[PDB]
């Protein structure tokens, strides 16, 4: 994969399971060399659909997906913060993995939108069972960017009000 | 006497001054002749200490100060409190936070279990979504820069870069303290030095809009929205004592001048037509149209003040540095005087004439000293122009009318060394001179007669074991010259 073959040039090697993937643990040098494999290889629109796609084959197999708990410095780059989202946003219904998911939101840094993850968060806890919508609701303080602050706060104000079930 | 001194210090909540003084020493001395009893001592205080979150705690904090440096190494006989003390610590910071963490300092530098907990602590503290209390964490965090060493692990720096720059996106009153106390920490290291100004460059940047003889470069409107989250003067103010020092300690600092003179050159080569505001009857108190129109003349003006200080150390006797500081101030008081601020009527005179300052204590008192008793042939008649400008003359020292009164209030004051009040002591020795000839020399002179019966209101009140050294520079015979 373009996406593949980017980290085994610069970055990270393929990493299978859960071991650790072959990179220096460093946010600085790690995300440098990732950023450098995607400046490089990735650079032509084409081949920027094919690593995204060679990067949603590793995100869906499940080795990659347990190594994930590299991809993190795919996520931090600013191209790959929506890829990141929808990635996320995919994994969410399939899979503690969404209570682990949620945990890795919390503290996340800027993403790419900053009113639509909120509506996206909102629409799954909906649609979520009890324990997943409420785990949901409570990382909003995270997720409230002061980008959707009070129209978001309104509108959870009246889902509270339909939602005696999960008021707390 | 534990118990009389535990229930002195509550009962003095004047007398009650004098009833926690007499408290304080007791304990003090107690604890430096009591030796069996220090360990429970400082359990109980401990334990008292954080008793009263909702009441001030000073005097608490201050005989706790007191006890610790006495005994640096009592508290660490009093280990798993070190943890322990930051239960609630980010509820209600009145200074008593940042006097907590000084008076704990060398247990910190000389603890590591309590720089983790703090660290693990500082995570909650900075990610709190609202802002009620997230001020304290930052100024914590501004001090504990400074509280660890900067010798030279500096993996330690390099991790805690950017925790508060990843909060730099928060409120403009939140925003307003890292600009004041980022200088403290500049002059503790050389990369992180550079890292501040690196990260400091990119938040100008996302303001500066850099262009050639067209609008006036600074996007007010950024600030706008009805309230305001990026605060202006204040980062103008902390960009040029930044740079001054990493210019004095020895590309961004080429990107600074050249950012810092285009604006500066900008702002002469524009007006208040050039500006969002241009006709005298445009913003309007109560007014949507108005407060925003309000909040940009605010930051204008402030902006200028903050030009004319950089220029003075870069025109060392230059004349068209003068020049374009002479134009600039042109530029402030046209928005003050007719709109000042808006217009208020109210007869009042906020911060002795005009909104609070930008300007560091010692570029006022040496611009003082050089618009007055600043007479040689070294100058290259700047001086003598800045003379001529007579509103340049009020304006003058109105700026340090106000920062006398804030340190006349209040015990510290914006600017650098503002807080130490050594370094303010000397510049409280240099500026009387100048205002008290002035009015010798024989309106402007009512200005310095206020500012004299401000500076002695003050040290008498505030520099009680520094007087001697005061007389001795207003050139025991403490009577003698003050008849004189």
């Amino acid at each position: 994969g373009v996406f593949e073959e980017l980290l085994r040039t610069s970055g990270i090697i393929l990493k299978v399971g859960e071991g650790q993937n072959e990179i220096a643990v460093d946010q600085t040098a790690f995300q440098k060399k990732l950023r450098v494999a995607l400046e490089k290889h990735p650079s032509y629109p084409g081949v920027v659909n094919e690593f995204i796609s060679g990067l949603e084959s590793h995100i869906k197999d499940r080795s990659q997906f347990k190594n994930c708990l590299l991809i993190k410095l795919l996520l931090g780059i600013k191209i790959l913060q929506p890829a990141v989202v929808t990635l996320l946003l995919e994994k969410i219904p399939e899979f503690n993995f969404p209570r682990l998911i949620v945990n890795q939101f919390k503290w996340l840094d800027g993403l790419l939108d900053s009113q639509d993850l909120v509506k996206k968060l909102m629409q799954m806890l909906s649609v979520s069972p009890v324990p997943i919508q409420h785990d949901i609701i409570t990382s909003l303080p995270e997720i409230l960017e002061d980008s959707q602050q009070n129209e978001v706060a309104r509108e959870l104000s009246c889902l509270l009000k339909q939602g005696r079930r999960l008021t707390v | 006497l534990v118990d009389l001194g535990f229930s002195l210090m509550e009962s003095y909540e004047m007398p009650a001054q004098q009833a926690c003084k007499l408290g304080a020493s007791i304990l003090l001395e107690t604890f430096k002749v009591h030796e069996p009893i220090r360990s429970d001592i400082l359990e109980q205080v401990l334990n008292r200490v954080l008793t009263k979150a909702a009441s001030p705690v000073s005097h608490f904090i201050d005989l706790l100060s007191n006890i610790v440096v006495s005994a640096p190494l009592v508290l660490q006989n009093s280990s798993s409190r070190v943890t322990e003390t930051f239960d609630n610590l980010s509820f209600l910071p009145i200074d008593t936070v940042q006097g907590l963490l000084r008076a704990v300092q060398p247990l910190l530098k000389v603890s590591m279990s309590v720089r983790d907990s703090l660290i693990l602590v500082l995570q909650k503290a900075i990610f709190s979504r609202q802002l009620d209390a997230r001020k304290a964490a930052v100024a914590g965090f501004l001090l504990l820069l400074r509280n660890f060493k900067i010798l030279g692990n500096e993996a330690f720096c390099l991790e805690i870069l950017g925790s508060l720059r990843r909060c730099l996106s928060q409120q403009a009153d939140v925003r307003l303290m890292l600009y004041e106390g980022f200088y403290d920490v500049l002059r503790r290291n050389s990369q992180l030095a550079s890292s501040i100004m690196e990260t400091l460059l990119s938040q100008i940047k996302q303001y500066y809009l850099p262009q050639q003889d067209l609008l006036p470069p600074l996007k007010l409107e950024g600030c706008i929205m009805i309230f305001l989250q990026e605060p202006l003067a204040h980062l103008l103010c902390c960009i040029q004592h930044c740079l001054a020092w990493y210019k004095s300690t020895v590309g961004f600092e080429q990107n600074f001048e050249e950012m810092l003179e285009s604006v500066t050159r900008r702002m002469i080569k524009s007006e208040l037509e050039d500006f969002e505001l241009d006709k005298s009857a445009d913003f309007s108190p109560s007014s949507g149209v108005g407060v925003k129109n309000n909040i940009y003349a605010i930051q204008v003006m402030g902006i200028c003040e903050v030009l004319i200080e950089y220029n003075f150390k870069i025109g060392n006797f230059s004349k068209n540095k003068f020049e374009d500081v002479l134009g600039l101030f042109t530029c402030y008081n046209k928005l003050s005087e007719i709109l000042k601020e808006k217009a208020g009527k109210n007869k009042s005179t906020l911060g002795n004439r005009i909104a609070r300052s930008f300007l560091s204590m010692g570029f006022v008192s040496t611009l003082l000293t050089a618009l007055f008793r600043d007479n040689a042939q070294s100058h290259e008649e700047s001086l003598a122009v800045l003379r001529s400008s007579t509103e340049f003359m009020r304006y003058a020292v109105s700026v340090a009318l106000q920062k006398v009164q804030q340190l006349e209030e209040m015990g510290q004051t914006d600017g650098p060394d503002g807080q130490n009040p050594e370094k303010m002591f000397q510049n409280l020795c240099k500026i009387t001179r100048v205002l008290l000839w002035r009015y010798t020399s024989i309106s402007i002179s009512l200005l310095c007669l206020e500012g004299l019966l401000r500076i002695f209101n003050t040290m008498q009140q505030l520099y009680a074991a520094r007087i001697p050294q005061f007389l001795q520079a207003l050139d025991i015979n403490v009577t003698e010259k003050a008849a004189f």
